[PDB]
């Protein structure tokens, strides 16, 4: 059932994302430094974010086909994506004991005040929360997370896209990839409904998306604000 | 439009 191209996809993600992700945190030390006192946590948020979208975009050049779309789509996409991606490979680093990141130290613990003290709420908090406990009880194989940070980013529905319908089939041998390897690979209980919640978890950063923008939108309309983001946020992200 | 994004993907 699972093809030797399946495998293939498999592998080169698997590696795309031990390239693009390193859990020593070693660079963390390159950021503005937290302060915990005014939105005091801003600065280095945006030094933290700013630099996850890089490794985000590392991540999407290596996906099987994400190179076979136009430089417009590619940007698109990964417009659109990269706090979804970010959402997601965060839940790496965080941790049910007490619902935070912890990246190494405790300098670089983040919990719920830490977001608040870059200017967010309790709109965009508690669903954020919500989406991280949920996806660490999936409890997914390290091949089932690399594969929806891919699914994510490869969605031919996100607005702008030119050639959907070569994003479409794109996905598609990411999300059969998906499906067959939870079929195959996953024994139950686990497995059960598996994909169904993954997809779920698409939706969820959907919203989220839409939240974040929002109160990005509403922070970075002060320049004070905006002048503590950094360049590639406001590209991203927006001016 | 966007040169930092684009030159990331290049
Ligand atoms: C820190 C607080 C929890 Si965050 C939750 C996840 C989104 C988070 C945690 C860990 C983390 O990185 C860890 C490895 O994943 C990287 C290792 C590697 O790749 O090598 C990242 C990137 C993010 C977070 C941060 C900033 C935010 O807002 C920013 C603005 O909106 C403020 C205007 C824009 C600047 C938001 C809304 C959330």
């Amino acid at each position: 059932k699972l093809s030797e191209e399946q495998q293939h996809i498999i592998a080169i993600l698997l590696d795309a994302h031990h390239k693009t992700y390193d859990p020593t945190y070693a660079d963390f030390r390159d950021f503005r430094p937290p302060v915990r006192m005014p939105l005091s946590m801003l600065p280095h948020l945006a030094d933290l974010v700013s630099y996850s979208i890089q490794k985000v975009i590392g991540f999407a050049k290596m996906i099987p086909g994400f190179r076979d779309l136009t430089s417009d789509d590619q940007i698109v996409l990964l417009k659109s994506s990269a706090i979804e991606v970010i959402m997601l490979r965060s839940n790496q680093s965080f941790t049910m004991d007490d619902m935070s990141w912890d990246c190494g130290s405790q300098d670089y613990k983040y919990d719920v005040t830490d977001v608040s003290k870059a200017g967010h709420t309790l709109e965009l908090i508690e669903p954020l929360i919500k989406f991280q406990v949920g996806l660490k009880k999936l409890n997914l194989h390290e091949e089932e997370h690399v594969l929806l940070m891919a699914i994510c980013i490869v969605s031919p529905d996100r607005p702008g896209v030119q050639d959907a319908k070569l994003v479409e089939a794109i996905q598609d041998r990411l999300s059969n990839t998906l499906q067959t390897y939870i079929r195959c690979r996953h024994p139950p209980p686990g497995s059960h409904q598996l994909y169904a919640k993954m997809i779920q978890k698409l939706a969820d950063l959907r919203s989220l998306n839409e939240e974040h923008s929002k109160q990005y939108r509403s922070l970075s309309f002060q320049p004070e604000n905006s002048m503590k983001l950094t360049p590639l946020v406001l590209e991203v992200f927006g001016n | 439009n966007h040169p930092m994004l684009m030159n990331l993907l290049k």
